[PDB]
């Protein structure tokens, strides 16, 4: 008979361990609890995975579109990407009524492009994907540079 | 909750969704006004 | 038979879901949907409170006399642990095994240390609190969460608090009883 | 009013003593109508009312509030929502609406003629005239052709609609380019309604679901077209019961049949019914606890992959039946889900778990730990765990509601079918008071049948 | 405005309750929609007023 | 669809907030106990979502 | 299909086609296995695809020898091994070390014989360590307990959980039938596979070729002897 | 509580308000 | 691999066909009865004139 | 062994009902 | 039945009597995917992971 | 009626030998461990957690 074992695991509560037990108390808030809060009150990690995104879009993608994986290009622009929707509101929220406009307006014209991109990325059309790309990095700038 | 140029309605609101389960009481109010005829 | 009156369009009395509780020595408040159980695991035991709905939950003190009268008298919180390490049970299969998953082999149960701190309270004492998920080869519960806290009182004697509480009922909300009881946890 | 000596109807069967008043009769649908956009006002508002922003849609007991947000009136990315009042102007806009089709279901019930076949003769029918219902068939083809349509001009022009599966997360989405390949539409009908079929209900984007409306509303305009300026054919003479109940009868199989594919399609399906609002499906929360103990597990350092489960067949990742790498235990019945935030760690081989040792995201871990908490088990005075479970939370899911309460309700239609089908085939035989006692038919066969 | 819309609104539920009671009894009354008839659109002419009113007063809140 | 049954678990609670048992916390433990027991092999997580 | 034809369909395409199953062929690359670069590689998109399962099975009969049969497969198509890492070292004349760590690594299967006998076994290459010239990759790796130490047997007793004797027949309880009871027999067992590299694309840094291995079946936790298995097949990975 | 007496004031006020319309038809004219 | 399949268990095809000879099958089945139905048709009464139905 | 005899007495309740069926007693009218 | 590769056995050529007799349910890996006799490779594995349940229960 | 013995001698004799019945005896040992604490006062029986009958992470 034999004493059960320990494991020093006190760091994984600092790099991601207590994520999900956050997602499952039905006393905080959704917006606390999906992530919403925490995304709208540092202005810095937002600022941190919109740098991230365009580094999965400007380099990651076209790599996957020239080899044609297409299931890996779709899900490229939704694994990581997948909160670039709500990050680019939050950094368009902190500027002037007329500047809010014009960061609004650009971001909308990337929606546009991406979701032109993902129809293109749909039907395996390469011509198309591998130009409707190099829109979506164009308006990807256009909002970067008004957002931060 | 309801906007708030409406907001002392909503009492009234608390008590709507239960008014069609009263329309099919009144049919047989109605048929035992005229004695289930 | 005494003549109070029913409690008609009245106040309750309480909504906290703790009950507080004064033992020998400590004071702590109890999850208040828990109940004694007539079970002394180890060797010290003063109370046990159990969770009605599983024996699972529950929560168990320990007065053990000590020649020591600080808790760093004890080494530091790492070497603490490895000395009381017989509150987290024994492996009682000493049979050889590599199919298990996600365990050292021979091993169907292993401990993982997840938070440990030194907070103190009012008199002056420090604690040496630990948050561990034990784990299991059949996975029961998901896990299981300890909730380990000691100190030595005035009297010359170790006060251990451990809180067991199942991982499956952990994120469902035993926690609030739980941590509520944890912090609660103070030697007089 | 009416009694029983002058129709032959109690008291209890007395909406059948209108079958053949026909202004009696539209009353009686007018203020019918009445009373489901008076509930569709009424509950609308009592949601408003007690919706509370922060909190789940889905868990507040809000069933109405998810159309109109999958529709996009007030939602932001992710499911937020942004503000409440689109879905006040939709309560109202009904409450009102009901006065107005209550007064003349009032009116044609108590004031307006009792049959409209004298005085009005555009819409005065009798129920054997083949012609004048097909007319009348025709004209509501054209309406539930143009109400198709405004789900596509919503869709395509009037802001889009809400798609769960866009690129970033879900938002609103204005679906520029709906799918009219009849190959593609076509092909669910015709798809089996098993495992990895479903029928209608595996429709996996909104560009099927527009495309696919953009289908149905040519057809009921055309096929609305195609009954004004037709009768029914000599073999549609040769098939069919021509009475009223039996038309009633045909709307009833047709309408329980309906009953049972949204209550499939609301229990199973994500993408018309979007997890965000409505919650996670059956398959949704089982696959999300598998997932979220793999994430549990990875950071307590243990090898998902290599970990065998108690029966050899692995703990986190086992292969599917057909060869996909998917999730291991009971979920294993639920391989063929798919979900937005699960697609995203999902290669051609099944799940690559090469991808999902190193890039599982921080919102999929928020969103599939939601989503494990709110399984659509609960009971039936709103508790929310398994029938071993204490008095905690206060949830039933919406799914878990729309799908019991539109089988029922399916159920009991489809017994509405075989009530009136089998009355009016024999209310036109002559038969359905009793056997003639004079000349009983078994009487004058052969025995030892 | 915020008051003048509730007012406008607590008449309009009055008026709705003055419908939902007397219209029922104006129709089935012998020979009452007869002469009743201009109570009942005097009724539903300030009904169908009012909610244009509180409509286009919900714009200016 | 798993609408279930009435759950009365845990409802008659006495002042001091705690639980006193009725006849369906005694069925309670007749259920947890069978499903605790059912398809013993194949559940590797903790809620028994199917 | 290749590899690049794979990662090109979308995963409702290759969904319930059973090409989720296989090990991607490598079309392009020659059979001179020379012009492969030495040094050392990690070793991932490791997969093994077996074709054949034959099972050592004493003969039915008495003066019988006995040899490995045809068995056709009870479970679908839940048998390829798929995406594991590992370390691959090739030497200055041929000599080569095949390695692989994590990764889907086991596949319980079952298989029947012809006569009725259902064998079951975990087709596993699992801590595979190998050695030797590129026509063979001898190495032995473990093969784990079929069932884990928590299983239960329809009796509820088991190795890690479980009663440990026959409760439900209480005089004898605990006797003779201490094999199956008592003990429940999780030891893990080791077989010995066989790899052979087969054709090269360098350009790509893509490797295939066939596998053998001979494994045990299965033990039913210490109750009934284990059968030894010949699987052959083909396998297939990338060094980059 | 005002919020909640109000709620019931609007129950009374309805739920009688289907039998009165009864009640009234069946005393004047009396054609239901 | 190993064994043959037919492959069809989750590929969601039309009526459940992979052989076009399938699709035959449901073509020829319903074709050939179809023309029995429709030669027998005589025999079924003339329903020609608009009120000649089961009607009530 | 008891598996044929568990067959016999499946087959022996089948052939009753066989027999009530088409050998029944059959109801004369009047 | 339970799709973790046990077998249960229902027959009475196995050791059942009427009473503990029984045609297995279809095994969990299928779940409610269709499973006829043409979409296995072998009539014992339509055997073996349930498919005569689904047959009776379809017809 | 409790038990068949024939086929509690062959699966005590056999360890893959499972039936719907011997599911049956298994629910009913679930049954008779976890309720008696609580329906039988009187027998005074605590049973601490790890001598109950469990399946796997239930
Ligand atoms: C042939 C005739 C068969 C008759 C019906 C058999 C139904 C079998 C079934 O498994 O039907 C279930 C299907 C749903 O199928 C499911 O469809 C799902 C689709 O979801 C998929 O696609 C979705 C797309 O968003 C999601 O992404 C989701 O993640 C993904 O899993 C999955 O494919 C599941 O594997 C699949 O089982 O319902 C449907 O197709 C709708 C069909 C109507 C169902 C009627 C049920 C009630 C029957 C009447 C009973 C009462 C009679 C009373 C008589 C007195
Ligand atoms: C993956 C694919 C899967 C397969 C596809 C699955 C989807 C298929 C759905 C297709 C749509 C089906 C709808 C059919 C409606 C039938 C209704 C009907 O009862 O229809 C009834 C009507 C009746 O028509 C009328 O029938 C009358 C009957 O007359 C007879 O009787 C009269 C008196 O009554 C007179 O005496 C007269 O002389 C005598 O001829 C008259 O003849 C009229 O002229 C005539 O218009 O039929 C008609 O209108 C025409 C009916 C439609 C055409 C039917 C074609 C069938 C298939 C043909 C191809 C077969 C291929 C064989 C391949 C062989 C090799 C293998
Ligand atoms: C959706 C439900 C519904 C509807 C629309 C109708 C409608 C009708 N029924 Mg039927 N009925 C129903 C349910 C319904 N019934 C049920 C559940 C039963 C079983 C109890 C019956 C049993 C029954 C019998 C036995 C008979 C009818 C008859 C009638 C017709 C004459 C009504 C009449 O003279 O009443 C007069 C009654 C009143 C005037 C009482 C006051 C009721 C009013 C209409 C309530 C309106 C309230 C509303 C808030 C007003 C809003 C106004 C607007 C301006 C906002 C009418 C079309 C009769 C028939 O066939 O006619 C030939 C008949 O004999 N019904
Ligand atoms: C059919 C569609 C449908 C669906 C899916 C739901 C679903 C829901 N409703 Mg909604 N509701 C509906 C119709 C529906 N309701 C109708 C028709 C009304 C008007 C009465 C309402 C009014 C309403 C209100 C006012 C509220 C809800 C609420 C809720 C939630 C919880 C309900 C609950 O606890 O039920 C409990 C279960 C039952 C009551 C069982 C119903 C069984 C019926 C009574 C049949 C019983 C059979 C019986 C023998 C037949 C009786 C006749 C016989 C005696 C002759 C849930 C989201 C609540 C909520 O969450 O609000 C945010 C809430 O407050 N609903
Ligand atoms: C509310 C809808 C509605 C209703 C009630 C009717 C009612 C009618 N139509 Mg009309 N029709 C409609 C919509 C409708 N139609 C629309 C939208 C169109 C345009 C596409 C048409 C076009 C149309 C034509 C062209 C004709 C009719 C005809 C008829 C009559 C007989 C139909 C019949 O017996 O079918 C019986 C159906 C069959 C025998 C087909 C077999 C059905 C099985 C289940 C297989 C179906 C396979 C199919 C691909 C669907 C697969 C999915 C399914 C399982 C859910 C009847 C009066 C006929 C008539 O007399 O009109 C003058 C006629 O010739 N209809
Ligand atoms: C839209 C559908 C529809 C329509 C228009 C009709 C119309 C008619 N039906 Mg049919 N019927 C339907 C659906 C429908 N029915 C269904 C679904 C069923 C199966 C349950 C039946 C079963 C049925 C029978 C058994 C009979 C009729 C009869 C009639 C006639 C008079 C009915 C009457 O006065 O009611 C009077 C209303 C009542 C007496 C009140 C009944 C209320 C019950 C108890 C339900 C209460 C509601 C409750 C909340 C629902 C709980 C269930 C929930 C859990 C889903 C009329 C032609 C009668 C007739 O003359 O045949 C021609 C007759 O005998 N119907
Ligand atoms: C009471 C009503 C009950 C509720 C009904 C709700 C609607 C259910 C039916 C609509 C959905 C199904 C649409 C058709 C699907 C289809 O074509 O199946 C096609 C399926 C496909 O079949 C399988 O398909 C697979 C590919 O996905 C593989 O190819 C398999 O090998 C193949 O067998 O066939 C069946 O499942 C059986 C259909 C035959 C039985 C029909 C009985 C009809 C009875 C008389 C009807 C007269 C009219
Ligand atoms: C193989 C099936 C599965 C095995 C089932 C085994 C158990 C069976 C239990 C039931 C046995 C029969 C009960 C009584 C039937 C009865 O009284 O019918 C009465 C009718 C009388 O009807 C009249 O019979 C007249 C002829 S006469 O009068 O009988 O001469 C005739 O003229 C007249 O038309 C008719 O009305 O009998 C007959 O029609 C024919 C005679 C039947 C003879 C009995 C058959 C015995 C079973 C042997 C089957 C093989 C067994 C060995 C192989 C397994
Ligand atoms: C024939 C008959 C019948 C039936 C009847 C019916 C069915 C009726 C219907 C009716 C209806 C269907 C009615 C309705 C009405 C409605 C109304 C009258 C409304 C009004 C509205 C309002 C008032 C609103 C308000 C508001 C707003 C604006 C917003 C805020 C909130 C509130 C709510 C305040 C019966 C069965 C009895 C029997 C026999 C006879
Ligand atoms: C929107 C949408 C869509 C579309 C859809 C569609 C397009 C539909 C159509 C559909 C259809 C198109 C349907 C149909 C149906 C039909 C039926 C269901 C039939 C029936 C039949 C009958 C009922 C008959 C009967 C009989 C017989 C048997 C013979 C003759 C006579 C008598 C009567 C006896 C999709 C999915 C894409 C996506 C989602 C959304
Ligand atoms: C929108 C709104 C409104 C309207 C409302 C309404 C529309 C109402 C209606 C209501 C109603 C419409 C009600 C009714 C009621 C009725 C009742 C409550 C009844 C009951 C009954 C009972 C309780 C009894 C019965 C019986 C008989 C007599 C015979 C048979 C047997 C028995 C005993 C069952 C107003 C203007 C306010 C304004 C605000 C909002
Ligand atoms: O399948 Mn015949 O019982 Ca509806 O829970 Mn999970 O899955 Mn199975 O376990 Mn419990
Ligand atoms: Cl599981
Ligand atoms: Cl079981």
């Amino acid at each position: 008979l034999t004493p059960v074992d320990l494991f020093d695991d006190r760091s994984v509560r600092d790099r991601g361990f207590d994520l999900i037990y956050e997602a499952r108390d039905l006393d905080l808030p959704q917006n606390v609890r999906e992530g919403f809060t925490q995304a709208r009150a540092s202005l810095d990690e937002t600022k941190k995975r919109v740098k991230e995104s365009e580094a999965r879009i400007d380099a990651d993608l076209d790599v996957f579109i020239q080899k044609s994986y297409w299931t890996e290009a779709r899900e490229q622009l939704r694994r990581q990407v997948g909160t670039l929707r709500f990050d680019l509101n939050t950094l368009a929220s902190t500027k002037e009524k007329e500047a809010k406009k014009a960061a609004l307006g650009l971001r909308k014209e990337f929606i546009q492009a991406v979701e032109d991109l993902d129809f293109a990325l749909r039907e395996k059309d390469q011509a198309s994907a591998a130009k409707k790309l190099e829109i979506t990095k164009a308006k990807l700038d256009s909002v970067l540079a008004a957002v931060l | 909750k309801l906007p708030e140029a409406y907001a002392p309605f909503a009492p009234i609101v608390d008590v709507l969704p239960v008014i069609p389960v009263f329309f099919i009481l009144l049919a047989f109010v109605w048929q035992a006004a005229v004695s289930f005829r | 038979a005494y003549g109070d009156s029913a409690n008609v369009f009245g106040k309750v009395t309480n909504k906290s879901g703790f009950v507080p509780y004064a033992g020998d020595g400590f004071a702590l408040l109890l999850p208040a949907k828990w109940n004694p159980s007539k079970e002394n695991d180890f060797p010290g035991v003063i109370l046990r409170y159990e969770d009605n709905f599983d024996a699972v939950n529950n929560l168990v003190v320990i007065a053990q006399d000590t020649d020591k009268k600080a808790i760093a008298d004890f080494g530091s919180q790492d070497k603490f642990l490895e000395s009381v390490s017989y509150l987290l049970g024994k492996q009682a299969y000493s049979g050889e095994t590599q199919s298990e998953g996600g365990f050292a082999p021979n091993r169907v149960s292993a401990a993982s240390l997840l938070d440990v701190s030194t907070t103190t309270d009012k008199k002056g004492k420090t604690y040496y609190k630990y948050e561990l998920l034990v784990r299991s080869a059949d996975g029961d519960e998901g896990g299981r969460h300890q909730l380990i806290g000691a100190t030595v009182g005035s009297d010359n004697k170790l006060y251990i608090i451990k809180i067991q509480i199942g991982d499956k009922r952990w994120f469902k909300g035993a926690k609030k009883e739980a941590m509520g009881a944890f912090d609660s946890f103070t030697v007089v | 009013g009416r009694d029983q000596e002058t129709t032959g109807f109690a008291w209890w069967s007395g909406n059948a003593r209108l079958i053949n008043l026909s202004g009696k009769l539209l009353g009686a649908h007018v203020a019918h109508a009445g009373l489901i956009v008076f509930w569709a006002g009424a509950m609308n508002l009592f949601e408003v009312s007690h919706f509370v922003p922060e909190k789940p849609m889905y868990e507040q007991g809000l069933i109405l509030l998810p159309h109109i947000a999958t529709l996009g009136y007030g939602v932001g990315p992710g499911g937020e929502i942004i503000d409440t009042f689109p879905y006040f102007v939709s309560g109202v806009l009904h409450l009102i609406s009901s006065a107005v089709l209550g007064f003349g279901g009032v009116y044609h019930s108590l004031i307006g003629p009792e049959t409209l076949e004298e005085s009005y003769p555009f819409f005065g029918y009798v129920w054997k005239d083949k012609n004048k219902m097909t007319n009348i068939l025709g004209y509501h083809l054209i309406m539930l052709g143009l109400g198709a349509w405004l789900l596509v001009w919503k869709a395509m022009y009037f802001g889009g609609v809400y798609d769960t599966w866009a690129p970033g997360g879900g938002d609103v989405r204005v679906i520029t380019n709906p799918t009219t390949n009849a190959a593609v539409i076509f092909g669910y009908l015709v798809k089996s309604p098993f495992g990895g079929d479903g029928w209608i209900c595996s429709v996996d984007n909104m560009e099927d679901i527009i495309g696919g409306h953009i289908w149905i509303g040519t057809l009921e305009i055309l096929g609305g077209i195609w009954h004004i300026y037709t009768t029914p054919w000599p073999w549609a003479r040769r098939a069919f019961v021509w009475s009223g109940e039996a038309y009633l009868s045909y709307s009833l199989g047709a309408i329980g049949v309906m009953g049972f594919i949204a209550c499939c399609m609301s229990w199973f399906n994500n993408t018309a019914y979007p997890s965000e609002f409505y919650g996670p499906t059956g398959p949704e929360a089982s696959q999300s606890q598998a997932f979220t103990f793999l994430v549990r597990d990875q950071r307590l350092g243990a090898n998902v992959a290599s970990a065998q489960g108690p029966t050899g067949l692995g703990k986190y990742l086992m292969r599917s039946p057909t060869g996909e790498i998917i999730f291991g235990g009971e979920t294993m019945r639920f391989w063929d889900f798919r979900g937005p935030w699960l697609e995203p760690l999902r290669g051609p081989n099944g799940l690559d778990l090469n991808k999902l040792k190193n890039d599982i995201q921080p919102w999929q871990e928020r969103r599939a730990a939601e989503y494990m908490t709110h399984a659509p088990l609960g009971s039936l005075n709103s508790v929310g765990g398994v029938a071993t479970e204490i008095n905690a939370v206060n949830f039933v899911s919406p799914r878990s509601w729309l799908a019991c309460s539109h089988f029922c309700l399916g159920f009991f239609f489809f017994i509405g079918h075989l009530w009136h089908a089998g009355r009016a085939r024999a209310a036109a035989a002559g038969f359905e008071k009793g056997i003639d006692r004079f000349d009983e038919p078994v009487l004058s066969m052969r025995p030892l049948d | 405005m915020t008051s003048i819309l509730q007012v406008a609104l607590l008449a309009l539920i009055f008026v709705s309750f003055a419908l939902v009671v007397g219209v029922p009894v104006v129709f089935a009354t012998p020979n009452g929609w007869t002469d009743n008839k201009g109570a009942v659109f005097s009724g539903l002419s300030l009904w169908l007023l009012l909610v244009f009113v509180v409509g286009i007063l919900n714009s200016f809140v | 669809f798993n609408l279930n049954g009435f759950n009365f678990n845990q409802s008659v609670v006495d002042s001091q907030g705690r639980v006193l048992n009725t006849w369906a916390d005694i069925i309670n433990r007749a259920n947890l106990g069978m499903e605790v027991m059912h398809e013993r092999n194949a559940h590797n997580f903790p809620l028994d979502l199917a | 299909l290749t590899f690049d034809e794979i990662q090109g369909l979308t995963y409702l395409q290759v969904k319930g086609s059973g090409i989720a199953n296989t090990c991607p062929v490598l079309e392009s690359g020659t059979t001179n296995l020379k012009e492969l670069k030495a040094g050392s590689y990690k070793l991932e998109n490791f997969c093994i695809e077996p074709t054949s399962f034959t099972v050592k099975e004493e003969s039915q009969f008495k003066g019988g020898e006995t040899e490995f049969v045809k068995t056709k497969l009870m479970t679908r198509l839940t048998y390829t091994l798929d995406a594991m890492s590992g370390s691959f070292k090739v030497g200055s004349d041929g000599s080569a070390e095949l390695k692989e760590d994590d990764g889907i690594d086991y596949a319980a299967t079952t298989v029947q014989l012809p006569g009725g006998e259902r064998v079951a076994f975990l087709f596993t290459i699992k801590q595979f360590d190998g050695k030797g010239t590129l026509d063979g990759i001898k190495g032995d790796f473990l093969v784990p307990s079929y069932r884990g130490s928590s299983f239960l047997d329809p009796k509820g007793r088991g190795g890690s959980t479980g009663y440990d004797n026959a409760v439900a027949l209480p005089a004898r309880a605990d006797a003779e039938e201490l094999l199956k009871e008592n003990v429940k027999i999780t030891k893990a067992l080791k077989g010995s596979a066989v790899f052979s590299v087969a054709k090269v694309d360098p350009v790509t840094g893509e490797i295939a070729g066939v596998f053998e291995s001979i494994q045990p079946s299965d033990t039913d936790l210490g109750a009934k002897p284990p059968k030894d298995i010949k699987v052959t097949g083909l396998w297939y990975a990338q060094l980059k | 509580n005002i919020e909640l007496a109000l709620t019931l004031v609007s129950l009374v006020l309805v739920v009688s308000a289907g039998p009165l319309v009864v009640v009234l038809l069946s005393a004047r004219g009396g054609n239901l | 691999l190993v064994d043959e399949r037919m492959n069809g268990d989750g590929t969601g095809r039309p009526f459940g066909v992979n052989d076009p000879v399938l699709g035959w099958v449901l073509l020829g089945v319903f074709g050939t009865m179809w023309a029995i139905w429709f030669i027998g048709q005589k025999d079924l009464g003339d329903f020609e004139d608009a009120d000649d139905g089961l009607k009530l | 062994m008891e598996a044929l005899v568990y067959t016999f007495l499946l087959v022996g309740t089948l052939g009753i009902i066989f027999f009530s069926i088409f050998f029944r007693d059959p109801p004369r009218m009047i | 039945i339970d799709g973790i590769r046990e077998p249960v056995s229902g027959s009475l050529l196995y050791g059942n009597n009427i009473i503990t007799g029984a045609v297995i349910p279809t095994s969990n890996a299928i779940g409610l995917h269709f499973y006829p006799i043409w979409e296995a490779a072998s009539l014992d594995e339509w055997l073996y992971n349930g498919g005569p349940y689904q047959l009776i229960v379809c017809h | 009626a409790y038990d068949f013995v024939s086929q509690e001698i062959r699966a005590a004799e056999d360890p893959e030998f499972e039936t719907f019945y011997t599911k049956n005896i298994l629910l009913n040992e679930g049954i008779r461990a976890w309720m008696a604490a609580q329906d039988q006062p009187h027998e005074r029986l605590v049973f601490p957690e790890e001598v109950l009958p469990r399946g796997n992470a239930l």
